[PDB]
């Protein structure tokens, strides 16, 4: 625990994390059209709850 | 002074304006601006020398007779319609007098000849109060009118306070003549959207007031009247050229600072009522305006002059002059773009 | 006005004495009373633009 | 994922930007017209006030 | 070989009231 | 009157080229008389012959532009007929930038003048054209 | 070193600090309590 | 321009209409934004006064996060109903005057011609 | 004159520490600082980034393309229809203008 | 891209919390590590384009932009790490927050579905260039030369704001999805193309234009270093990105509105190249080059067609590294005789072999040798010109003679010949300066040798 001068490396995977989830949250704001877009349009399969999540 | 005076005059200022907003009265809005001038000149002539003399003498002679004109418009419009206040269907002469008496009183051009020697002739302090308490109650009438102005000479002083106020901005070594003559273009600024959606006007006057009361601490923390003082900085308080930079950065509207919010939804505001050109024109001069931003800040930040074999005591003693708001005035400024649709 | 701190209070510092037809002293109408009582009830709900 | 939740998410997007153009023409022209005339609540500018007028029997008849 | 920083000649030009 | 200076734009470009001149000339010297007013106010003369001479400098010179401007305009549209075309009222311009470069003696304000004033009038013909208004009212 | 001129700011003042830590908390104690008062009266208002 | 609405309190800063609409996470991406304005401004505060930085005044540090975001809060709040009054206003026009903005109707691509323009 | 330092003559640096390498002058951060610029730029960079660029499949959609022209054109020629008409909307769903 | 940005802006405070000593090496590695994760957004196996929010999308165009934005970074970072090495650590930190501040707004800008948000950080750009230019700079007309880079871009840049303040007001959303799928042709009138003036003439002050590129010599002669990389590499790139955005607004005026432009690009392409064949300071021979290199993209962008888009990216992302890399060469000669004059040092290669290598790839790379991206985008453009008019070829040999002409010269008279015996400080190299061209010079031969990537909208 002594000269933790390397706990900086924790910043940048942070900011990547934080950055995926933050896509990941946005791309849940957007499900609309999730299976309703004329070239797709599938039916779910009976275990399927989502299309693309 | 005593403490009795000051609280006298600094009540006396803050009721000149607080009159004037709460008073439907246009003869209590005579009042209360009356009050703000009667009370200003002993604070420019505290220190009793003959430049704090000729401006005090400047400022009262220059806002008497805008005074008396709003007096003369007031009193016009109660022969008129038998009302103390400015309802339609009054005479365009009225309101036109009336608005070049404001303009006078303000600083805007061709009215503005007296601002910038009067705030020459004082101290940092009550170049401050001059330049942003003593804007608001003259624009809170304006505010209180906007449909019954005329869009033309409105625009025409806007202009030319543009113009006039980055051609004499540019060659001033004197900060508190730079001030004065940025006062003039956002004055300019605001007066040319005032007639269109007056919140802008608002939202330009307190930008410009966190811009500049930020600018005159930094002026006063070192008693910094010239270039070439200001240019002795990176030796006595270094860590104040990057706010500095920011707020004048933010001054001339650049884009990620939120001195280009007024500038860019003023524009916006003016492009849907097909002022078109007339934007483009002020929007290219608010380049010029920033010239001499560009300079001061070169001056003072990244080519860092000659400094003094006496500045080495300034190292050695402390200071405690910053007052816990120069940070927070110049933080929302600088860095309070994207709460734009929250400030519009 | 800017600031409605009257309405905000209640209190009528100066908004009472705005027009003619505004209690006088000793109740003495003043002239074009009842023509200023007209517009100012005529102009009322609407405001500007169109009770122009 | 996919290719299907990028096309979707696009199109999510394309109908946010079109109802917003379409808000913000409305919202000009409906400030033209609200101006022009004042039919709505914004643009309505004061008038005296009605309640400060006195009522009571005067000195004179003929008020 | 060393960068310029300005001299007397430079900072006396904003050293006359008009510039 | 307004309507004196509004009947500049009754009969196009290449018409009635001595009304539209000294219309545009009376212009010019209004404009130079404010410019001796503003002069003659601010930064005045040892003597009033001085001021008075600096105003009939002033006020002969912006009647100079102002009649070239108008002769050249007419003229560039009677010759090559085409009065929507703002390339003459680019030429009179640069006819008045000259003008303001002869009583000035400068090439340089001349050549100056000629681009400022050219892309001015080009524009004010645009504008006149397109429907444009400097100083509007308020629509939103 | 030890300074020869004892400067204002060697001691805190531990009042500053009680009256900071204090509105910083009562501040985030009201902020969550409006925040779930509000939330319960958008459900009421607007029903569900 | 909206000050003469009717309804129009004088100097209210939240009508009990704003209890209608939805208040912020509290998680909002703009308060955590002036959280870090406040952070930065402690931060300047301690650079100008020859201070430590992220070592000095953390009471006032934690004061400055707490005033921003407890400030941006209710005028987010407030800036909220502002606009939702806005679309309020507007909706209810465009209902009352329905002939200044017509029921369109457009073509489709088989039916109009516009210009095609060579590159060439 | 106006009393400033004067301008420091050239230095070289291999005299000290002849393993420099161009980042530091202390002998460690020049390593430590060439060590991880290789490691970094080229042995996970330059050759993982190559491998994951050369397996992206169909890249803008182009062994796909070349796939459904095969078996169009082989549907096409089987059946002599037109390969490639003239007019990628037929005229069944479109409508012109008189004159 | 917010997994992009966000640990671009974390390694700020990498840079500002980490020890004096430990502060190149970690923001230089994590670096690297955005340079490779901004390489997911080349997954593009469909035709439609990525759209991950309202705020950002990435298409061929920005895509190859994006991850030059950020491999350009870490070399910025080693380039600037040889000078500015006795000074203060706060002003290293300062300049590496500066160049990390670059680097975020340029990605913004090129993944943004926008103009405003475009428009804002291509103007908010200015800032930490003119910041590098003025306080880093060793020459004393550093200021004359950031004052013209600011105003050129921003008296261009303030008519293209009015422009799309009218845009907005006549559509409503300004967006970039939206505004091609309905553009209503123009009625070809003086107010249109006044409108089509405002919109181009601030892209064409930054790529730059031969009337107004003024500000790029001044910049470049003393712009650090890493300010000489960025405004060759991507800064004028941000012009050609903005007129291939907003071209697709402006038909069908752009066949009678862009002849000037062709033509002054053509010519003055000849000019500045015929600059560069007679110089005396060698960062501005490669600076005149630049323009020279950039005037074929203005033209290519001007002809729209596909050919002529393909060749412009191509063109656009080998002179950014060839440009990189001959700036770097010359700032490793410069950082020894401290003067940028050429003749001054002429018979290298003795000492330099290795160095002399990447002198002779670079070079090879600024004229058109043919593996490579560089004639590929020549060529195309070309074959552009060609197409639209069987004349330009004439003008376009010209400008090839010239230009294996300089870069022969400059090999020569700066490596070949009699060595500089009254040379000691010349040392042999860095292993830094070795690098820094190795990584310049391998994605050349990498692009090259898979140019699926390096294409735009049309292929
Ligand atoms: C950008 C505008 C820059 C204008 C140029 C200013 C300049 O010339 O540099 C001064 C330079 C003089 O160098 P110096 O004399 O060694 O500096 C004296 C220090 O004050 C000596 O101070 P110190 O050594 O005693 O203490 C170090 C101090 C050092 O801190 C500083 O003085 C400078 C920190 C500025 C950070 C700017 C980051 C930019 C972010 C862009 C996104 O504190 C820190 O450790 C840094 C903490 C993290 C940054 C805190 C900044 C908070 C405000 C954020 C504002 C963001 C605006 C963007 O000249
Ligand atoms: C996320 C964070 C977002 C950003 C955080 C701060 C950013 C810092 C930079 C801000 C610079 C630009 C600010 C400009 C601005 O505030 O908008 C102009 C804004 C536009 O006003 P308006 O809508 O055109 O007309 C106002 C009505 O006349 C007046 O009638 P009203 O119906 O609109 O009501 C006025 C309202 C005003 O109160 C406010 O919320 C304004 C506070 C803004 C201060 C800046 C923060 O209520 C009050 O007066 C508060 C009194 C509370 C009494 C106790 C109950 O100006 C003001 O309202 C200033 C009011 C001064 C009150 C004293
Ligand atoms: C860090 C430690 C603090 C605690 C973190 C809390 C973690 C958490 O769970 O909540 C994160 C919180 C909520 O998480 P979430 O609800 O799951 O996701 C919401 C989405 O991110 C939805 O976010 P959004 O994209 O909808 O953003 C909302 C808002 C944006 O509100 C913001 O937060 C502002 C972001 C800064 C940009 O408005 C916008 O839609 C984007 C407008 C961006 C305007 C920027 C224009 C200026 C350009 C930059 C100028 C340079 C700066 C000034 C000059 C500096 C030099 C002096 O989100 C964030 O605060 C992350 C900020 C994202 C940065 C966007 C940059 C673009
Ligand atoms: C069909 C279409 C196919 C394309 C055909 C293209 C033909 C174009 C003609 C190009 C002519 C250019 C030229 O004149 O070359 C001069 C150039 C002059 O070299 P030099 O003057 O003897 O350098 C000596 C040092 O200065 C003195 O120091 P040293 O003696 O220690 O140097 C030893 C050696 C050391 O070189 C190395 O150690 C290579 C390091 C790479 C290691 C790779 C790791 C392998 C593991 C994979 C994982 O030389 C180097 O330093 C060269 C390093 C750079 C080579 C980069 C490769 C260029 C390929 C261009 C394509 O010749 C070359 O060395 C380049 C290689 C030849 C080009 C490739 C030939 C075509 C192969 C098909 C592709
Ligand atoms: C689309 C293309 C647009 C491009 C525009 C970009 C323009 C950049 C302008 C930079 C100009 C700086 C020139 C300075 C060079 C140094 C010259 C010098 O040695 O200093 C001496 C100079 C006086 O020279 P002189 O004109 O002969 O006057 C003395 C004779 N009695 O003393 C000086 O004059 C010092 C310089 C003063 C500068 C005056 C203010 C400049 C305003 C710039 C325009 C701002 C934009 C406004 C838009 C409207
Ligand atoms: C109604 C019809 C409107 C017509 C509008 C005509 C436009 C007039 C142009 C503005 C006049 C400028 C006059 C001038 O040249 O300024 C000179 C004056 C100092 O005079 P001086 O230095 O001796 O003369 C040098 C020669 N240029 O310099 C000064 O003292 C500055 C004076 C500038 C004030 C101009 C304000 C006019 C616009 C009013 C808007 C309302
Ligand atoms: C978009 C970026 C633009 C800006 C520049 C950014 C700079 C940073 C670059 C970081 C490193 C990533 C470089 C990625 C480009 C190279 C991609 C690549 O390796 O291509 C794959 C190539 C061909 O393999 P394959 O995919 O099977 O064939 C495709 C033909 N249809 O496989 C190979 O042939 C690789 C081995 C080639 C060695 C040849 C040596 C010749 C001597
Ligand atoms: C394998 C290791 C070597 C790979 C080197 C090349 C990687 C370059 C591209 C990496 C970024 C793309 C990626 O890997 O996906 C991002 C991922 C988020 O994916 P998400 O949809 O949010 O959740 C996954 C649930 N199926 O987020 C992730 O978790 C990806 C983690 C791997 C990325 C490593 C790159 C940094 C080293």
């Amino acid at each position: 625990q002594l000269l933790r001068e390397h706990w900086v490396h924790i910043l940048v995977p942070a900011g990547f994390v934080f950055g995926c989830y933050l896509d990941r949250k946005d791309d849940e704001k957007l499900t609309a059209f999730r299976n309703k877009s004329m070239l797709f349009q599938r039916e779910l399969r009976p275990n399927e709850e989502v299309t693309w999540k | 002074m005593n403490p009795i005076t000051l609280a006298i005059i600094y009540f006396t200022i803050f009721l000149g304006p607080v009159i004037t907003m709460s008073s439907t009265n246009l003869m209590l809005m005579w009042v209360g601006l009356e009050f703000s001038l009667l009370a200003i000149i002993p604070m420019l002539i505290n220190k009793k020398n003959p430049r704090s003399t000729e401006a005090a003498t400047k400022y009262f002679v220059t806002q008497a007779t805008a005074s008396m004109i709003i007096l003369l418009a007031i009193v016009l419009n109660y022969k008129q319609l038998g009302t103390w206040m400015f309802q339609q269907q009054t005479n365009g002469l009225i309101l036109n007098m009336t608005l070049m008496a404001l303009s006078m009183k303000l600083g805007l051009a061709p009215f503005h000849f007296w601002l910038p020697e009067v705030t020459q002739g004082i101290p940092l302090h009550m170049g401050l109060i001059l330049l942003t308490w003593q804007k608001i109650a003259p624009l809170s009438i304006l505010i209180q009118i906007y449909p019954l102005l005329n869009s033309t000479i409105i625009l025409m002083l806007a202009i030319t306070s543009i113009f006039m106020g980055a051609w004499g901005g540019l060659n001033q070594t004197q900060m508190r003549k730079i001030m004065a003559y940025s006062s003039i273009a956002h004055m300019g600024w605001m007066l040319a959207i005032l007639p269109y959606n007056p919140s802008l006007t608002l939202l330009n006057l307190m930008i410009y007031i966190i811009l500049t009361a930020p600018m005159f601490m930094a002026l006063m923390l070192n008693n910094s009247m010239t270039i070439n003082s200001i240019s002795l900085l990176w030796n006595k308080t270094p860590a104040m050229l990057t706010m500095i930079s920011l707020m004048l950065l933010s001054l001339g509207g650049l884009p990620p600072l939120t001195g280009f919010l007024p500038k860019w939804i003023i524009i916006t505001e003016l492009m849907k009522n097909n002022c078109l050109i007339m934007a483009t024109l002020m929007a290219m001069m608010a380049l010029l305006n920033l010239f001499f931003y560009t300079r001061l800040i070169y001056s003072t930040s990244l080519t860092m002059f000659p400094t003094n074999n006496n500045s080495k005591m300034m190292t050695h003693q402390t200071k405690t002059k910053p007052n816990l708001m120069f940070s927070t005035l110049a933080i929302m400024s600088t860095m309070t773009l994207p709460l734009a649709p929250q400030l519009i | 006005p800017f600031l409605d701190i009257q309405k905000k209070l209640g209190i009528s510092l100066d908004r009472h004495f705005m027009f003619l037809s505004a209690e006088q002293p000793y109740k003495n109408a003043a002239r074009c009373h009842a023509f200023e009582k007209e517009w100012i009830e005529c102009a009322h709900g609407i405001g500007g633009t169109r009770a122009k | 994922d996919g290719p299907e939740k990028n096309y979707e998410k696009t199109l999510a997007i394309l109908q946010i930007e079109s109802e917003k153009a379409e808000l913000r023409l409305k919202e000009q022209e409906v400030r033209r017209l609200m101006r022009a005339r004042g039919d709505g609540p914004w643009y309505q500018f004061p008038t005296p006030e009605k309640e400060f007028i006195d009522h009571s029997p005067k000195a004179t008849p003929d008020n | 070989a060393r960068q310029w920083q300005p001299d007397i000649e430079w900072a006396e030009q904003f050293s006359g009231a008009v510039m | 009157v307004k309507r004196f200076f509004e009947s500049y734009h009754e009969v196009p470009d290449g018409t009635q080229c001595h009304r539209k001149t000294y219309i545009t000339t009376a212009l010019g010297g209004i404009c130079g008389i404010i410019g001796s007013a503003y002069s003659v106010s601010l930064n005045p003369a040892d003597s009033t012959l001085e001021a008075v001479a600096r105003v009939g400098r002033y006020t002969f010179t912006a009647a100079a532009i102002g009649a070239m401007f108008g002769l050249t305009t007419c003229v560039s549209a009677q010759v090559r007929e085409k009065p929507d075309d703002p390339l003459n009222y680019f030429i009179g311009g640069c006819a008045g930038g000259l003008t303001l470069g002869a009583r000035t003696h400068s090439y340089g304000t001349a050549a100056m003048g000629c681009v400022y004033m050219g892309t001015a009038a080009a524009l004010f013909k645009i504008g006149k054209l397109e429907g444009w208004e400097l100083f509007p009212t308020p629509k939103v | 070193k030890f300074y020869v001129r004892e400067p204002v700011n060697a001691k805190p003042n531990w009042l500053a600090v009680g009256l900071s830590v204090g509105a910083s908390v009562f501040m985030w104690i009201y902020l969550i309590q409006t925040h779930n008062e509000d939330v319960l009266e958008y459900k009421r208002r607007n029903g569900l | 321009m909206m000050n003469g609405r009717p309804g129009h309190e004088p100097l209210k800063f939240l009508p009990d209409e704003a209890r209608s609409l939805p208040p912020p996470k509290l998680n909002d991406p703009r308060l955590v934004y002036m959280g870090l304005l406040g952070y930065c401004t402690g931060l300047m505060d301690n650079m100008l006064r020859m201070r430590p930085v992220m070592r000095a005044g953390l009471h006032r540090q934690l004061l400055f996060v707490t005033s921003f975001v407890f400030a941006g809060y209710f005028y987010l709040k407030r800036q909220n109903y502002l606009y939702a009054v806005k679309d309020h206003d507007m909706f209810g026009y465009i209902k009352l005057h329905p002939e200044d903005f017509p029921e369109k109707e457009k073509k489709t691509y088989a039916e109009i011609l516009e210009p095609f323009h060579p590159v060439r | 004159q106006w009393q400033e330092d004067p301008e420091p003559e050239d230095e070289n640096v291999y005299a000290k520490n002849p393993d420099f390498h161009g980042y530091d002058s202390d002998p460690v951060v020049d390593v430590w600082n060439m060590r991880a610029v290789f490691f970094f730029g080229f042995s996970i960079v330059l050759v993982f980034g190559t491998t994951f660029v050369a397996y992206v499949p169909d890249y803008r959609m182009q062994e796909w393309a070349r796939r459904e022209a095969e078996r169009l054109v082989k549907y096409r020629e089987v059946n002599g229809l037109p390969i490639m008409e003239s007019n990628y909307f037929d005229p069944s769903k479109i409508q012109l203008p008189e004159d | 891209m917010l997994k992009i940005i966000l640990p671009s802006l974390m390694l700020l405070p990498l840079t500002w919390l980490s020890s004096p000593k430990k502060t190149w090496t970690n923001v230089t590695s994590y670096s690297f590590l955005i340079s490779l994760t901004s390489l997911t957004l080349l997954w593009q196996t469909d035709e439609n384009y990525k759209n991950f929010s309202n705020m950002f999308s990435s298409d061929p165009l920005s895509t190859p932009l994006i991850i030059l934005t950020a491999w350009l970074l870490p070399l910025m970072l080693m380039a600037s790490q040889n000078h500015l090495k006795k000074d203060n650590n706060v002003l290293q930190k300062l300049y590496i927050s500066m160049l990390i501040s670059l680097q975020i707004l340029l990605i913004m800008t090129f993944s943004a579905t926008e103009l405003i948000m475009f428009y804002i950080l291509f103007e908010a750009t200015l800032i930490p260039t003119l910041i590098i230019i003025t306080r880093w700079g060793n020459q004393t007309e550093r200021l004359n030369a950031g004052i013209y880079f600011l105003f050129y871009t921003l008296i261009g840049s303030i008519p293209l704001l009015i422009a799309l303040i009218l845009i907005q007001n006549h559509v409503g959303t300004l967006n970039l999805m939206i505004l091609s799928f309905t553009t209503h042709t123009l009625d070809a009138s003086w107010s249109n193309n006044l409108l089509w003036l405002a919109c181009m003439m601030a892209f064409l002050i930054k790529m730059p234009l031969y009337g107004v590129h003024l500000w790029l010599p001044k910049a470049h002669v003393e712009a650090p270093i890493a300010g000489s990389m960025i405004l060759a590499a991507i800064l004028l790139k941000l012009g050609s990105y903005g007129m291939i955005r907003i071209s697709i607004i402006l038909d069908p005026l752009t066949k009678y509105m862009a002849y000037p432009f062709i033509l002054l690009s053509l010519w003055g392409m000849i000019m500045t190249s015929s600059i560069c064949l007679r110089q005396t300071d060698l960062k501005s021979l490669i600076a005149y080059s630049s323009v020279s290199h950039m005037a074929l993209v203005i033209a290519s962008i001007m002809i729209q067609t596909p050919w002529s888009f393909m060749g412009a990216t191509m063109l656009m992302i080998a002179h950014g590294l060839t440009s990189s890399l001959l700036f770097c060469l010359a700032n490793s000669n410069y950082e020894r005789i401290h003067s940028r004059t050429m003749i001054m040092a002429r018979g290298l290669q003795m000492v330099f072999p290795l160095m002399a290598t990447w002198w002779l790839m670079a070079s090879l790379a600024n004229l058109a040798l043919p593996p490579s991206i560089n004639l590929m985008g020549e060529l195309f453009i070309t074959m552009s010109l060609f197409s639209w008019s069987n004349f330009t070829i004439i003008l376009m040999g010209i400008n090839i003679i010239i230009t294996g002409m300089y870069s022969m010269y400059m090999i020569i008279t700066t490596q070949r010949g009699k060595l500089t015996n009254h040379m000691i400080n010349l040392q042999p190299s860095h292993t830094r300066e070795l690098t820094l061209m190795a990584l310049h010079m391998i994605p050349l031969i990498l692009l090259t040798t898979s140019p699926k990537l390096i294409t735009g909208l049309t292929m």
